[PDB]
């Protein structure tokens, strides 16, 4: 509440210069980014707290009720510190001290272990990580498998000619029109 | 994140925002669909073949030079020199300023996997040809693929072998000139810079919009709560919340239009990759100015580059006809 | 096989099921915003005419009316964008029905994966389902090949086909099949000296 300024945030030491008459500091969006303490002169940098999205990696309700909460775009040390009574907006704080904490480029997937094998991507975590439900059952996260490597040969004299064929059929569903409506 | 953008960290604005109803749920549902479409665009543009072929150990492809395109072993990324320039020229504190509920989710396919896909596409077409797009890939010596690509022009095969070297020298000189010309012009990749600049300026305008008074006495929510008693205050905060709501809706609508444009471009790119590359096209002015021969995909930030090859008659002589 | 396939997996008709689902959700959320105050005393119309006095009765019912006009405007804009998407998709069916059905199209991976043979349109609720028939090679053998053959001091390029060899004899064959024939003048044309 610096000199009558009701605001919430984190106060840290700032090296920015102040002109002698200047007191406050402002950014492009008219948000106060610096103050001078009335009692003692100093440079303080107001920075907002940590925030980020939360998702749920759940299989079908039929299959099971084991989930895997992904905390997106946050430094992973915070949710250890977030383990407290009435110190986190989500109520299910008890899950924070849950299963194996894993680290990704997009965030921490609290509730799933990382296997080292590669399979097809079922549920995409983000930035090259995909989760799945596998069997003693659990949600496991791994790296995508673009496909099985194939090594086609090559030489100054080599041709590969097919000797047999298989007539195949496929399908291609396409919308053609939507529901007419009026108001 | 409406709550964080439209309203401040203050609790009071949250209830009034809830009173307006499901304005926000509609918005997140709208900007998630956009993200899914964005992922599927690259998924369908680059991943036509699901078998990841590997580059041949040696590079003696009948006198032709594929060094600038084929992966560079030196750098850990298989990005090749022409990709290395394209990545450098695109060049994409303001991101830190996005504390106001605005984020940029990462793409599902990282640059390494995109590079591997572009390497598979470009490493199957120099040893197999057009086959690997229809069924089982079959190898065929590379000089020969070319003479079964002249035959589609209307010129018999007795040109590429009969003058094998000159075509090789012309192709090498052409690829060098392409690299130099791409390096030169400041606006060769401009269009690509225009896309990212449009996105950046849209975000920047959306950030600056909350400084506007929007007909209210102030643009700071905490101060307007503190100085103004609540019954009158609700009017001014209604003005602010409505203004920022309209700004957010305008941003979402503009993003929808731009996403439709990008989706059309992505469909065209998929058609070009499945027609120019995996086969020889006979559509005039589709795969390059002239009689088309083949194509090379190359990755780039938020886009693709095609190196369309073509065959153009040169010196003419006139005669008498019956 | 097709009969069985669509009967087994339930995620096949996803495309046509998504359009009707989106329309149903849009209509449902449109007819659900009639019970929200939009920053007014109440969402009941005659109630908001009844209690509040005439000077600010409007300062409230204009709020309601412009809110509902904004909701209608949002629904209409969403429908214009969706209809543009459908029209983009609708013109990819007219072209497919024109080329794949009424002819044989040579555009790669347009009328199905592999070499195209024909197609069969079928109807479906608010859509269409094509049924492409394709020719896909499968079992392959690798032989030794040469660009040309010089016999009388002159080259001999293949008319239509490729020169292959099974280790003892040279043959000229087709490309997307295996049919060996003895190399003859009817399959070759000359293009100068073989040096
Ligand atoms: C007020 O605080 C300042 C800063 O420490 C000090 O210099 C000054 O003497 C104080 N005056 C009184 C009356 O406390
Ligand atoms: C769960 O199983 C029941 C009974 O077989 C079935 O009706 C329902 O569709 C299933 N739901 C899911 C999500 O698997
Ligand atoms: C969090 O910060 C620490 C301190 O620099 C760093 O070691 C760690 O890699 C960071 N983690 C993430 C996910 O950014
Ligand atoms: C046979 O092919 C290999 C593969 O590049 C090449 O290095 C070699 O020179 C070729 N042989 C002749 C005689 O050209
Ligand atoms: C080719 O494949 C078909 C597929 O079953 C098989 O029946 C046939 O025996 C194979 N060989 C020939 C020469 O058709
Ligand atoms: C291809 O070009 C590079 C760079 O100019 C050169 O180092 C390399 O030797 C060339 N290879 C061939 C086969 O010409
Ligand atoms: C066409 O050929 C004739 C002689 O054969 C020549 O006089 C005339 O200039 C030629 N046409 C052009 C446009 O040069
Ligand atoms: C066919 O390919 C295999 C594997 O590359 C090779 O071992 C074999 O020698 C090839 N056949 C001929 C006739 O060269
Ligand atoms: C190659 O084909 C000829 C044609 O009859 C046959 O006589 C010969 O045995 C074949 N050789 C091999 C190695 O298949």
């Amino acid at each position: 509440n610096f000199n009558g300024l009701k605001g919430t945030g984190v106060l840290t030491e700032s090296n920015k210069k102040f002109l002698p008459f200047q007191q406050f500091g402002r950014d492009i969006a008219d948000t106060t980014d610096a103050v001078r303490d009335p009692q003692t002169l100093e440079i303080l940098d107001i920075t907002p707290c940590s925030f980020g999205g939360v998702s749920v990696i759940t299989p079908g309700t039929n299959t099971s009720n084991q989930v895997a909460v992904l905390y997106q775009g946050v430094n992973c040390t915070e949710v250890p510190v977030a383990i407290h009574a009435d110190q986190l907006t989500p109520t299910w704080r008890v899950y924070s001290t849950g299963s194996n904490v894993f680290q990704t480029r997009a965030g921490c997937l609290i509730g799933a272990e990382y296997v080292n094998n590669s399979y097809e991507c079922d549920i995409p975590i983000g930035a090259g990580i995909c989760a799945s439900y596998q069997t003693s059952q659990s949600i496991i996260a791994y790296t995508m498998s673009l496909g099985a490597e194939n090594s086609v040969a090559y030489s100054n004299n080599s041709i590969a000619i097919p000797t047999n064929f298989t007539i195949s059929v496929t399908t291609e569903i396409l919308p053609v029109s939507m529901t007419k409506t009026s108001v | 994140d409406c709550t964080m953008y439209i309203c401040g960290d203050s609790t009071e604005c949250s209830n009034l925002l809830l009173q307006y109803g499901s304005f926000c749920t509609q918005l997140k549902r709208a900007l998630t669909g956009i993200a899914v479409e964005q992922d599927k665009n690259t998924q369908e543009v680059f991943a036509q073949v699901k078998q990841i072929y590997k580059t041949p150990p040696i590079k003696y492809f009948g006198g032709f030079n594929f060094s600038q395109i084929l992966p560079d072993p030196s750098k850990p990324s298989k990005r090749s020199p022409i990709e290395d320039l394209l990545f450098n020229k695109v060049t994409l504190l303001i991101c830190a300023q996005k504390f106001k509920g605005l984020t940029v989710l990462p793409p599902l396919l990282t640059d390494e996997m995109i590079a591997q896909y572009t390497s598979a596409l470009l490493a199957g077409t120099i040893t197999s040809g057009w086959t690997f797009g229809a069924g089982p890939a079959l190898q065929i010596p590379f000089p020969m693929q070319m003479a079964y690509r002249f035959n589609g022009i209307g010129v018999t095969q007795n040109v590429l072998y009969e003058n094998q070297k000159l075509i090789a020298n012309q192709f090498n000189s052409a690829i060098g000139k392409i690299q130099d010309s791409l390096s030169s012009t400041p606006s060769a990749l401009g269009k690509l810079q225009d896309v990212v600049n449009h996105n950046a300026q849209a975000l920047n305008t959306l950030v600056k919009q909350l400084s506007s008074k929007f007909g209210a006495i102030s643009s700071v929510l905490n101060d307007i709560f503190s100085r103004l008693d609540p019954p009158e205050a609700e009017v001014q905060i209604d003005r602010l919340i409505t203004g920022r709501l309209q700004s957010l809706q305008t941003y979402v609508t503009q993003q929808l239009i731009r996403a439709a444009e990008i989706r059309a471009s992505a469909n065209l790119a998929a058609t070009k990759m499945s027609e120019c590359v995996l086969g020889q096209s006979k559509r005039v002015d589709f795969c390059g100015k002239g009689y088309h021969l083949m194509s090379f995909p190359q990755s780039a930030p938020h886009g693709v580059v095609f190196l369309h090859v073509t065959y153009v008659p040169a010196q003419e002589k006139n005669f008498t006809t019956a | 096989k097709i009969q069985d396939s669509l009967s087994s997996t339930p995620s096949a008709l996803g495309k046509l099921q998504d359009v009707v689902n989106h329309n149903a959700q849009a209509l449902n959320t449109l007819v659900k915003q009639l019970s929200s105050k939009f920053g007014a005393i109440s969402s009941v119309l005659n109630d908001i005419f009844s209690r509040l006095d005439p000077p600010e009765a409007e300062v409230q019912i204009d709020r309601l009316i412009t809110g509902r006009l904004q909701s209608l405007q949002t629904y209409v804009t969403q429908q214009l964008i969706r209809a543009a998407e459908i029209r983009a998709s609708a013109n990819l069916a007219a072209t497919k029905m024109s080329e794949c059905v009424l002819g044989q199209s040579k555009r790669v991976d347009f009328c199905g994966k592999g070499y195209h043979l024909m197609s069969f349109p079928q109807s479906a609720p608010h859509g269409v389902v094509f049924l492409h028939v394709t020719y896909v090679p499968a079992q392959e053998k690798n032989f030794t090949t040469a660009p040309a053959i010089c016999h009388d001091g002159k080259a001999h390029f293949p008319r239509e086909g490729v020169f292959v060899s099974n280790g003892t004899h040279w043959f000229v064959t087709q490309r997307n099949f295996y049919e060996p024939q003895i190399i003859t003048t009817d399959n070759t044309f000359v293009s100068g000296n073989c040096d």
